[PDB]
RNA sequence: GGCGAGCUAGCCCUGGCCAGGGUGAAGCUGGGGUGAGACCCAGUGGAGGCCCGAACCGGUGGGGGAUGCAAACCCCUCGGA
RNA sequence: UGAAAUGCGCAGAUACCGGGAGGAACGCCGAUGGCGAAGGCAGCCACCUGGUCCACCCGUGACGCUGAGGCGCGAAAGCGUGGGGAGCAAACCGGAUUAGAUACCCGGGUAGUCCACGCCCUAAACGAUGCGCGCUAGGUCUCUGGGUCUCCUGGGGGCCGAAGCUA
RNA sequence: UUUAUGCUCU
């Protein structure tokens, strides 16, 4: 699992300002992770069902929020993705 | 083959008929009986009657190699059960004990359409 | 995997070709641990022995290792697997501390740069060699002998292994690739793992010629015959078999068994 | 009891041969596509008891030949290539 | 079995003991309980992993709700390729019953039931009740959190019920 | 453990 210090390590490297626990960034950074996790979860484990189906879920997710702050800047925006390795 | 004094007793109850077993300490059977061996056939077999007159036709052959104490060890629901132990008990044979041993499954093998009703 | 083809003619519509992936470094093989030349013979002395043979690939034959016990204690390293035609399995080149080299029949898992050993001793992992009574009752072997320093004689075949199933004696009992229990004695070496290249009974020839590489020559029925040549030759139209189906030879060949019945080896067998 | 596979059949060892054109499988690369995929589109590529057709191997239909050129031929046509 | 018959058995059966092989399902716990969006999930252990709730009031600052298409999942049966096959059991055979009995009862029994992979996309797939949010008495039983641990508070699962709704 | 069935319109 993502451990403490390990997502910590991912909270602190996006957060808008030492003290951002929960920034549009930081969240989708967040999930990411988890997301990058699963899938290669599920890569393995394929007739896991279950388990795939948060996975869109935190897909879902991840998307609307990118999509809010596409609109609220559409610089960080770039920024964001670009950092993480998104849209595809 | 031999006379041993000290035996054990097995009564099988079926729903059918009782049949009972008498063996060595070991278990292997000196002598046995049943329902059908009393002189019944059909469903007279399943009666705890014919279990009775069985279960003492068994101890009675098994005083012949010179029996005198069993372990009594009943195996299966039916109206054999009880007077067949009891049965055992009014005749020379003193029952120094009755263990129930009768094989139930942790849910293993499906059974029958006609044993299994309930879902 | 198996390959499979578009049906760009009929024929490469059913074909299937084997999955060569397994196989690295092949191509050009070991010359000096092997190869041989193969006399590629179809009859014995004189005259055809065995109906239907002949054509097909010429092959060099790679000379196995089929006794470990030759080397025990010397570890090895596993160089490569290889392409052999001369059989249905793989088979592992395979370089000994000694520098030494020898190539095995590839089983399944055997991983390309991992060591392998045979002995006594020896590890109870894939791809090493143990006399049979050092075997954990229960695990899955192939390449074994039938009797001791004699060599390895079963589960050879592409897919194929057998169970060690409880000991009796200087003797195991093994569970043949045929299904047959049998007892073979202790000192028997045999190696941990099933052959490999499993999903060879699963490919498909596709046309007839494919048969023809493989070496079989078409194989022609009975009832196509005239009675001087066959039980089923003859008739006027087509015809049912018209008695106990039979061999050219007059044995019948539906159910009539043919084991020599008082044979030594009969004592140490228990199926089928 | 011998003689025969210098014809013919099969097989074994070692060599040789198959003009030219057509179709364009996989794979590869790039692009799109997706959470990641399947996959789709190009281009590349050059597979096949694949196509057309000489050599070569055949012998389908017809005509001719019938004390023949010939104890199995010739012409036209046709099959594989 | 209603009673029987077929069936098995003096070629040594059933009953009993010891050894071995093999497959499937997990008794008590177990609940009128728990989990999941649904289908559905029940011996034990470990690894990988989804959802969800509570306390704190810490961060983003409307970033929400629903959702035609699309995509995914989807009991049982069924299908393809392999394997596996103990018990059970469509079909099928036999014994009974009956006017007949292609059924009901009995003795056999093959696909299937099991595993891998790939299809099929159905259902009384039922709470026959789409999802989200606010508002409108309470009583009691229960599962599970937090509490200044008689009581209070949050999320679930049941019954009875104010107001209202309903043919 | 043996039963099945009851013509048409009012
Ligand atoms: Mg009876
Ligand atoms: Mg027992
Ligand atoms: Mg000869
Ligand atoms: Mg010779
Ligand atoms: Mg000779
Ligand atoms: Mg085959
Ligand atoms: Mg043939
Ligand atoms: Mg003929
Ligand atoms: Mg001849
Ligand atoms: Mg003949
Ligand atoms: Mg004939
Ligand atoms: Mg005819
Ligand atoms: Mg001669
Ligand atoms: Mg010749
Ligand atoms: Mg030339
Ligand atoms: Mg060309
Ligand atoms: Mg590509
Ligand atoms: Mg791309
Ligand atoms: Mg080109
Ligand atoms: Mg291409
Ligand atoms: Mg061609
Ligand atoms: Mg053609
Ligand atoms: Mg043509
Ligand atoms: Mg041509
Ligand atoms: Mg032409
Ligand atoms: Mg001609
Ligand atoms: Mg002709
Ligand atoms: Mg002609
Ligand atoms: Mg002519
Ligand atoms: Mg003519
Ligand atoms: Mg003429
Ligand atoms: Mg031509
Ligand atoms: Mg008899
Ligand atoms: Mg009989
Ligand atoms: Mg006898
Ligand atoms: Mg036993
Ligand atoms: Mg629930
Ligand atoms: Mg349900
Ligand atoms: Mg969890
Ligand atoms: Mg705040
Ligand atoms: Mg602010
Ligand atoms: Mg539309
Ligand atoms: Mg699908
Ligand atoms: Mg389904
Ligand atoms: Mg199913
Ligand atoms: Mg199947
Ligand atoms: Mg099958
Ligand atoms: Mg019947
Ligand atoms: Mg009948
Ligand atoms: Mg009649
Ligand atoms: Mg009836
Ligand atoms: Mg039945
Ligand atoms: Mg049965
Ligand atoms: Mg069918
Ligand atoms: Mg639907
Ligand atoms: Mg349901
Ligand atoms: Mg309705
Ligand atoms: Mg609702
Ligand atoms: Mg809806
Ligand atoms: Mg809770
Ligand atoms: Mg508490
Ligand atoms: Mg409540
Ligand atoms: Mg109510
Ligand atoms: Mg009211
Ligand atoms: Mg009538
Ligand atoms: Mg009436
Ligand atoms: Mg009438
Ligand atoms: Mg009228």
């Amino acid at each position: 699992p993502i451990t403490k210090e390990e997502k910590q390590k991912v909270i602190q490297e996006f957060a808008r300002f030492p003290g951002d626990t929960g920034s549009t960034e930081v969240q989708v950074a967040l999930l990411t992770l988890r997301i990058n996790r699963l899938s290669e979860h599920l890569k393995v484990h394929k007739k896991d069902h279950h388990s795939h189906r948060g996975l869109l879920m935190m897909v879902g997710q991840r998307r609307r929020l990118l999509r809010y702050l596409q609109r609220e800047d559409p610089e960080r925006y770039r920024a964001l993705i670009e950092k993480l390795g998104i849209r595809g | 083959k031999r006379q041993v004094a000290s035996g054990r007793a097995y009564i099988h109850a079926s729903y059918n008929n009782t049949i009972v077993t008498i063996t060595d300490p070991d278990g292997n059977p000196i002598t046995w009986s049943s329902g059908g061996v009393i002189g019944y056939k059909g469903s007279r077999k399943g009666t705890p009657y014919a279990a009775q007159l069985a279960a003492l036709d068994a101890a009675k052959k098994a005083m012949a190699y010179g029996m005198q104490s069993v372990d009594v060890i009943v195996r299966g629901t039916g109206a054999g059960r009880e007077q067949a132990i009891r049965a055992l008990q009014a005749s020379g044979l003193q029952v120094k004990s009755i263990v129930d041993d009768t094989p139930v499954p942790h849910n293993g093998c499906r059974p029958k359409k006609k044993f299994r009703k309930a879902s | 995997a198996v390959k499979k083809f578009k049906p760009y003619t009929p024929s490469r519509r059913f074909m299937t070709v084997a999955d060569f992936s397994e196989i690295t470094k092949t191509e050009p093989e070991k010359s000096l641990v092997k190869p041989l030349k193969k006399t590629g013979g179809r009859n014995n002395q004189g005259r055809i022995t065995v109906r239907f043979r002949g054509g097909g690939h010429k092959r060099l034959y790679r000379i196995i290792d089929f006794k470990r016990w030759d080397k025990v204690g010397i570890p090895a390293k596993v160089a490569a697997i290889e392409y052999d035609p001369n059989r249905s399995a793989r088979i592992a080149l395979l370089h000994y501390v000694d520098g030494e080299k020898r190539y095995i029949i590839a089983p399944d898992g055997l991983q390309v740069g991992q060591q392998v050993v045979a002995g006594p001793d020896a590890p109870i992992q894939v791809g090493n060699a143990l006399p049979l009574r050092f075997i954990p009752v229960g695990t899955v072997v192939h390449a074994v002998e039938l009797e001791p320093k004699k060599g390895a004689k079963l589960a050879r075949a592409a897919g194929t292994s057998a169970q060690i199933q409880g000991r009796e004696g200087d003797y195991v009992i093994l569970r043949l690739p045929s299904g047959e229990l049998r007892k073979v004695h202790g000192e028997c070496y045999a190696t941990v793992g099933a052959v490999g290249n499993a999903d060879h009974k699963n490919i498909v020839l596709g046309k007839a010629g494919r048969s023809r590489w493989l070496g079989r020559r078409p194989h022609v029925r009975g009832a196509a015959m005239n009675p001087v040549d066959h039980p089923h030759g003859g008739g006027e139209g087509r015809a049912p078999r018209g008695r106990p189906p039979a061999s050219p030879w007059g044995w019948q060949t539906k159910g009539l068994k043919t084991r020599k019945r008082r044979k030594p080896s009969s004592r140490f067998i228990i199926a089928r």
